[PDB]
């Protein structure tokens, strides 16, 4: 049949909840900080230059963007269930050999029962705070007042 | 109908004869509804009796409108551009005499594509972009290429909302029918952050690609494709970056400055199409209003307040059915969107607002003359749509003892007045042309009506004219000039090629036409404000809404009882219209060039495209066609073989169009009929005809082939006489 | 900071002038036009005290008071007040 898209007061937002949170740490320069020491720009005016740079170059940039977002929408067709994805091998009973399962966190399950001594002392703050990390760096590219400055200080 | 739903079925209806009233399209077979169809295609009395969708269908066929301008503007944008001549003609102006338009040299063709510039074949342009595009703060051919696409871009997107509205499964009431807001919103950031934006890309940009360009260069010897970030350093030259002020306010000290707009009002010696450091204020100084004011408000409240003895108790609630009408909200806006595009047409000639428009000539009249027939062709719909109203929107009588049912109440009273008014004009509006020949013809002159016989001597000037090139001297703070150029008092040396805006004197032979401006514009609206205020019952008919606002004629009897109706009203509405402005266009031209349009060399001595021929010569309805008609279009019958050709070539055509509608317009109905079948009958004898019985044309279909042909013919005859006396001398 | 910093505190000599000036000014509202020195609701001097207009339209000019001097023509006479 016809493929599906339900709209329904928010969706818009499921998946607008989701854009963001991948975007949080596609935020990656002070999420991953050692990412960039120089790699936030894609490549000063002066600026920076005392291209943008050495590089990691070309070209071969669309058919990655293109082809692992021919991914994500099988993340989001495979399990939509019925499954047989281990389709292990014609013969040979020596597979029970597993990996996890399914996995969110820690893995298959959990794992490693036993645990707690020290480390010691929802989940929409775990999204909140990061768009207070990414529509920061926003304003930081043009992040200048360069005829003047810090009016602050 | 099925097909048979409701709900329960996918499966189109693509087969099974008919739809629309419901003895409908019968089986039995016929012609008439292949015109019907077509016609009233859009209407409403029929897809459902009941609102909901018709709002669901407008806000997205109406979409597929601005999708299209949009497909349109891009071939204009693309073509103003490959098809180049902009390039060619920028860094060449007065030089020029552009083109966007070229043949390809099938059969005859080539005729029509003759050397307009910067060096190439082609056909002419009176559709003034090369001069909104004097914009491009950058310049550069495959880049309109990209506002081009970009403008493919906004549609097929801003097209498949039309998708996204009434076939995906739509709003519905309270959406459109809460109307609380709409305004706040429209006015307040769009009309504002349009004007707003526009200002950020009419300074940032613009200005400055072209404050060093009324000078010389080569393009990308100046003008990069981003060069206008954050480098705040090229604006150095056209004022500072606010040096030490912070957010306007004051604690400001001017020792020496005051940002960039200090006003202008006149022409650019080199470039007359008003000043640009002014353009940015203005546009700003106007949606801050918009900002400013689209922050009304949620509706009632206002209107239900102020009434009083004669005044509008009604006035108080003025429609509840004024968020239940559209018929009625179309009606009124086409008044106003109509009647506020002509006023376009003047403040355009009088005060150009794009570089390079007067020297331009053919370039904004063209214009000053489409603009002019809209402002007019959306003026009687404003009135069509308001009958569609009187007649039929609402379900019942819920709307009672109002404003209107005032108005009303008077009705062979409101058009009693107006009535007289007219006659008084046309006597002292048109025989007063009249006079002259026979008294010219006869002889006489001490006693025509000339600018110098009957009493009026040497001076108009004693008016208002001369109190606005004058008034830079009131709270008013000034700025060489005036406002508009063609003011009265003062300036004279506006541009080196030709010429452009100057005075512009009055009294007689500007006195009159202003008069029978006046009888033309009245006349024209007795007949459509009687027509749609009897809109639906009266003392020759009351049984008279009973169909629609339609309906051939009632019947032979009570005397004629033919035309009433209200289509009728705005059908011979049109028939003067076409004259309102027709001859409107006919007053700027003469003068325009009679004065005005003309030009300098030495001493500056003025030598207009004609020495002032207007003079005594305008007054005696013949130098209509003495000084008009007879000796302009001399270029109209001459211009076979050449270039524009295409002109005089049509001129025959579309002035044998018009001489084709009075067939259409003056002729019976049983004729064609009865003629039909006489050609029925042959058919039949070798066996050809029967199937789909052909028929007749639907007695106001004929009058609908009638006008609107009278029109397309009437008109683009001086479509044609125009371009043929612009192009060439003038 | 510069004059504009002296001046980053006369953000409120317009927006408190303003907004200070506000709430009063629509507060008991539901009113259109009338007053006082109309039609019947009664009691003169004409006055004295009643505010936003009064106090802030004045501050403008206070604004201008202790700068005073200070910027104009620059710094005379041997201590205005006599006191050490
Ligand atoms: C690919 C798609 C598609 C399809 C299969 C349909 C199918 C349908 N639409 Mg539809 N529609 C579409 C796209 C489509 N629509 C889009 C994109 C819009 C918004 C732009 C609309 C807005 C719309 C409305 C308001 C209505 C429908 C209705 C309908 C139903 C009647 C269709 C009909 O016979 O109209 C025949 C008309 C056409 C095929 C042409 C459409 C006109 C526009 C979009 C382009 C033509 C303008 C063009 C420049 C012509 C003038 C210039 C000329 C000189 C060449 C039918 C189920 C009607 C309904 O629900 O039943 C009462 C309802 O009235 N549609
Ligand atoms: C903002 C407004 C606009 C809108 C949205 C509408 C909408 C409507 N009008 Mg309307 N109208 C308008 C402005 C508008 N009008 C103006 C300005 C006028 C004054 C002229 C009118 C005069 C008018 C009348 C008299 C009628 C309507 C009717 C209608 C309804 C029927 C529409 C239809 O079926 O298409 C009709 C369109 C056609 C059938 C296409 C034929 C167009 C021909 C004449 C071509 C025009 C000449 C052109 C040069 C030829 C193309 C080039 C060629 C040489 C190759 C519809 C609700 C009708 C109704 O019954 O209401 C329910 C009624 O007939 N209107
Ligand atoms: C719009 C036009 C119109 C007007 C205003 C005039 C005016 C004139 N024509 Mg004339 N004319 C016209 C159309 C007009 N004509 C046409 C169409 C033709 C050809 C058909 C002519 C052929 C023609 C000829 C051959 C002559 C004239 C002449 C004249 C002049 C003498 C008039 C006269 O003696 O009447 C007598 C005047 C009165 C009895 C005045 C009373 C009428 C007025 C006051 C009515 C006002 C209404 C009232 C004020 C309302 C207020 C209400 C009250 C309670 C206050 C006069 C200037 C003659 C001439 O030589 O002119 C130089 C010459 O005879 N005309
Ligand atoms: C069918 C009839 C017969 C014929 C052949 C004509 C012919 C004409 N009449 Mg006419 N007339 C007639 C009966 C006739 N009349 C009757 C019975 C009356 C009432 C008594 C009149 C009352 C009348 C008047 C008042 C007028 C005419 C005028 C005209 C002429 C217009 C000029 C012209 O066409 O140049 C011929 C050259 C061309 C047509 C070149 C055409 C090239 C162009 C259009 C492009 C090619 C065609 C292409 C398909 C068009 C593009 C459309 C596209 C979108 C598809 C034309 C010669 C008018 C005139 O000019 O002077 C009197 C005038 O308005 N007639
Ligand atoms: C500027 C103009 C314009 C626009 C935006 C529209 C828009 C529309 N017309 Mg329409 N129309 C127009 C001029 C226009 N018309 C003219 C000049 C006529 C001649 C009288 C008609 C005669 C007409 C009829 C009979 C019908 C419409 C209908 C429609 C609607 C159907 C859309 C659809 O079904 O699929 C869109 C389909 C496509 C985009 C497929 C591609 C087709 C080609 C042409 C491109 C849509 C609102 C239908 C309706 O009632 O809806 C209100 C109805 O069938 N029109
Ligand atoms: C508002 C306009 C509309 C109109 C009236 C025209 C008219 C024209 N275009 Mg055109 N065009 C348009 C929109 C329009 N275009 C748009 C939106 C695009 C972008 C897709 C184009 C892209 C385009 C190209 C590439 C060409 C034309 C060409 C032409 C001319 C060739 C005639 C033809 O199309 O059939 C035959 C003709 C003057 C042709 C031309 O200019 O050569 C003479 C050329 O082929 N157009
Ligand atoms: C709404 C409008 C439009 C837009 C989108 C912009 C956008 C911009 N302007 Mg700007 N500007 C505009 C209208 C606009 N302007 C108008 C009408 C004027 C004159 C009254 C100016 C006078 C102006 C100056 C002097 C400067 C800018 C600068 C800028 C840039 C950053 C600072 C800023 O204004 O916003 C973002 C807000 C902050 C960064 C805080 C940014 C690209 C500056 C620049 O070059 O980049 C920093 C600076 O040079 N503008
Ligand atoms: C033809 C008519 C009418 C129109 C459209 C205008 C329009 C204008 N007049 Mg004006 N004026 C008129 C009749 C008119 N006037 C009359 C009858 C008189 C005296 C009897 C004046 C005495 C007058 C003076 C003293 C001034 C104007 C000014 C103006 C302009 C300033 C805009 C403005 O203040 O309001 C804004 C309105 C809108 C934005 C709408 C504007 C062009 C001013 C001017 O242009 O001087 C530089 C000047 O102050 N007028
Ligand atoms: C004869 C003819 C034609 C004619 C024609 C004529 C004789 C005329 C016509 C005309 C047309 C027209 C004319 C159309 C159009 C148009 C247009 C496009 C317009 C536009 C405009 C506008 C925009 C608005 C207003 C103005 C104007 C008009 C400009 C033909 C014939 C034939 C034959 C043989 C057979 C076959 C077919 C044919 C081939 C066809
Ligand atoms: C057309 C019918 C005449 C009725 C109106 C005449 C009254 C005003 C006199 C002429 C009006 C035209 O105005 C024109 O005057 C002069 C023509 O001699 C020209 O004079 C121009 O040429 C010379 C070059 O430096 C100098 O004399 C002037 O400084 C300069 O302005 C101008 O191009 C224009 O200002
Ligand atoms: C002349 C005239 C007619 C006769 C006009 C007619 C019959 C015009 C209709 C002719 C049609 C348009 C011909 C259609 C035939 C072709 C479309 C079919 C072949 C398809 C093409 C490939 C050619 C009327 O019917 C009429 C009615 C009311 C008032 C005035 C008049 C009037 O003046």
């Amino acid at each position: 049949s016809d493929p599906e898209g339900t709209g329904g007061f928010i969706e818009p937002k499921w998946l607008a909840y989701g854009e963001i949170i991948n975007g949080r740490y596609a935020m990656l320069g002070a999420v991953g900080a050692i990412a960039p020491e120089i790699l936030g720009k894609a490549g000063w005016f002066r600026t920076g230059f005392i291209y943008n740079y050495w590089a990691d170059s070309y070209t071969l940039f669309v058919f990655e963007m293109a082809l692992m977002g021919f991914a994500e929408h099988r993340r989001f067709q495979d399990w939509a269930k019925p499954g047989s994805m281990g389709k292990q091998y014609f013969l040979g009973l020596e597979k029970g050999l597993g990996g996890s399962g399914e996995p969110a966190y820690p893995g298959g399950p959990f794992f490693n029962p036993l645990g707690f001594g020290k480390d010691e002392k929802k989940l929409k703050e775990v999204k909140n705070g990061r768009l207070a990390m990414l529509a920061i760096l926003g304003y930081f590219v043009q992040a200048l007042v360069t005829g003047v400055g810090p009016y602050q200080n | 109908l099925v097909d048979r739903d409701p709900i329960k079925t996918s499966f189109e209806q693509w087969a099974k004869p008919g739809h629309f009233s419901r003895t409908i399209a019968k089986g039995p077979d016929t012609t008439t509804w292949i015109w019907n169809l077509h016609a009233d295609a859009h209407d409403f009395d029929s897809h459902t009796s009941d609102l909901e969708e018709i709002s669901r269908k407008v806000f997205s066929a109406h979409f597929g409108q601005l999708s299209i301008i949009f497909l349109w503007l891009s071939g204009m944008y693309f073509h103003g551009a490959r098809f180049s001549n902009y390039e060619a003609w920028l860094n060449d102006p007065t030089h020029i005499g552009p083109s966007a338009q070229v043949v390809w040299p099938i059969v005859g063709q080539e005729i029509l594509n003759g050397d307009v510039g910067g060096g190439f074949r082609g056909i002419q342009i009176t559709s003034g972009f090369f001069q909104i595009w004097r914009a491009s703060g950058i310049t550069s051919e495959l880049q309109l290429y990209c506002t081009a696409i970009g403008a493919l871009v906004f549609a097929g997107l801003m097209l498949f909302a039309g998708w996204f509205h009434y076939h995906k499964a739509a709003p519905k009431l309270a959406w459109f029918q809460d109307v609380e807001s709409m305004l706040n919103h429209h006015l307040a950031g769009l009309l504002g952050l349009g004007s707003l934006s526009w200002a950020r890309h009419q300074v940032h940009v613009s200005l400055p690609i072209n404050q060093f360009l009324n000078a010389g260069v080569d393009p990308k010897e100046i003008p990069l494709p981003h060069e206008f970030i954050l480098n705040r350093d090229l604006l150095a030259q056209l004022y500072p970056s606010f040096a030490e002020g912070a957010t306007p306010f004051f604690t400001l000290n001017w020792s020496k400055y005051a940002d960039f707009l200090t006003f202008r009002g006149g022409l650019d010696p080199l470039t007359g199409g008003l000043w640009l450091t002014d353009i940015a204020h203005h546009h700003l100084a106007i949606a801050i209003l918009f900002l400013i004011a689209g922050h009304m408000y949620r509706i009632k409240d206002i209107l239900e307040a102020h009434k009083g003895p004669f005044t509008g108790q009604g006035h108080k609630g003025l429609y509840e059915i004024l968020t239940t009408s559209w018929h009625a909200q179309l009606s009124i806006n086409l008044a106003m969107l109509g009647s506020l595009t002509i006023v376009v047409a003047q403040h355009m000639y009088s005060m150009p607002p794009y570089p390079y428009l007067a020297t331009d000539y053919a370039t904004q009249l063209s214009l000053f003359t489409h603009h002019m027939w809209i402002g007019g062709f959306l003026i009687v719909g404003a009135a069509a749509h308001a009958a569609i109203f009187m007649v039929r929107d609402y379900d019942p009588t819920t709307r009672y003892n109002d404003l209107l049912d005032r108005v009303l109440r008077h009705r062979d009273a409101i058009i009693s007045h107006l009535n007289w008014v007219c006659i008084f004009l046309g006597f002292h509006s048109f025989g007063l042309y009249i006079h002259n020949d026979t008294m010219s013809a006869l002889g006489r002159p001490q006693d025509m009506f000339s600018d110098t016989a009957i009493q009026l001597q040497p001076v108009f000037a004693q008016w208002i004219q001369n109190t606005h090139a004058l008034a830079p001297g009131t709270t008013a703070p000034g700025a060489t000039a005036s406002t508009s150029l063609t003011w009265g008092g003062g300036d004279l040396v506006a541009v080196g090629n030709k010429v452009a805006l100057l005075p512009i004197p009055l009294g007689t032979a500007d006195f009159l036409v202003h008069h029978i401006h006046a009888f033309t514009i009245h006349v024209t609206v007795l007949i459509l404000l009687k027509g749609v205020l009897f809109a639906r019952s009266s003392r020759l008919i009351p049984d008279k809404a009973n169909l629609g606002f339609r309906f051939p004629c009632d019947g032979p009897g009570r005397g004629g009882t033919c035309q009433v109706s209200a289509w009728d009203h705005v059908f011979l509405g049109l028939f003067w219209m076409y004259n309102s402005i027709s001859v409107v266009i006919f007053h700027f031209s003469w003068k325009m060039q009679s004065d005005v349009w003309g030009t300098i060399n030495d001493q500056g001595v003025v030598t207009h495209i004609t020495a002032g021929n207007f003079a005594q010569s305008s007054i005696t309805i013949n130098g209509w066609l003495r000084d008009f008609l007879w000796a302009q279009a001399s270029q109209v019958i001459q211009s076979y073989g050449s270039s524009l050709s295409a002109y005089g070539l049509f001129f025959l055509g579309a002035h044998f169009v018009w001489a084709f509608s009075l067939m259409f317009l003056f002729s019976g109905r049983g004729y064609w009929q009865e003629l039909i079948e006489s050609i029925v009958w042959a058919h039949n004898k070798l066996k050809v005809a029967p199937a789909t019985q052909p028929r007749a044309l639907s007695i106001v279909q004929g009058r609908a082939v009638g006008v609107t042909h009278y029109l397309l013919g009437g008109i683009a005859t001086t479509w044609a006489f125009f371009l043929a006396r612009i192009i060439a001398v003038g | 900071d510069y004059i504009g910093s002296s001046t980053n505190l006369i953000m409120v000599t317009t927006t408190t002038l303003m907004l200070f000036a506000g709430r009063f000014g629509l507060a008991p509202s539901a009113n259109r036009k009338a007053t006082a020195g109309l039609k019947l609701e009664a009691r003169e001097s004409g006055l004295q005290t009643g505010d936003p207009a009064g106090f802030t339209l004045a501050d403008t000019l206070a604004c201008g008071a202790v700068g005073h001097i200070m910027g104009v023509g620059i710094v005379l006479g041997l201590k205005n007040t006599g006191v050490l």
